[PDB]
């Protein structure tokens, strides 16, 4: 009898200091596509040009 | 006296394309960012929002 | 940055392979320690013996040996097809 279900650190840990929990970004992230390494770091050069 | 509908955008004029947002649709939307990768010639909108 | 499209991307056409009509036998079970072999000796009452899986140096083929130095190329070097932001 397994749920294997990932534990997002997020809900886990609100030591706001460091991890962005804002409810706001507790769903920002839901929104978006399965990410990567790849993408994170291409927005950023994206989001930067 | 005839106006129609009054929706709340989001401020065009601020948001310019320098901001790189093609903002007409309704929301916002910039181009190549977060993308999804694997995916067939669409796909690429459910979060290129 | 190559467990993006490797583990994801890999994985799968790795899967539908296991299934491919021929490549029948096992290969593994995960464990390291335990799984060998099942082996298969087509035995005659009129004294034949010629196991399937015998081991018998380096064929003509080219199979044979394995080479760990491809880890490199695969690793450093290689492009890929859901990598660098092709379908």
């Amino acid at each position: 009898r397994y749920h294997e279900s990932v534990l997002e650190i997020a809900d886990i840990f609100d030591q706001a200091d460091f991890i962005q929990t804002s409810d706001a970004v507790r769903q920002l992230r839901a929104l978006m596509p399965t990410l990567s390494t790849s993408q994170i770091r291409h927005a950023i050069e994206r989001i930067a040009q | 006296y005839g106006a129609a509908v009054v929706n709340i955008d989001l401020n065009r004029d601020f948001f310019d394309t320098a901001t790189g947002i093609d903002l007409t649709k309704g929301i916002p939307l910039v181009q190549d960012l977060l993308v999804p990768i694997g995916v067939t010639a669409g796909a690429e909108q459910s979060a290129e929002y | 940055n190559i467990a993006v499209a490797h583990t994801d991307h890999l994985s799968v056409v790795y899967a539908t392979m296991s299934n491919f009509m021929l490549n029948f036998t096992n290969n593994f079970s995960g464990n390291h320690a335990t799984f060998k072999p099942d082996q298969y000796v087509i035995t005659s009452p009129e004294g034949s013996y010629k196991p399937i899986i015998e081991r018998q140096g380096e064929t003509v083929d080219g199979l044979t040996i394995i080479d760990t130095s491809i880890v490199w190329p695969i690793l450093c070097q290689c492009t890929y097809p859901l990598v660098r932001q092709e379908e």
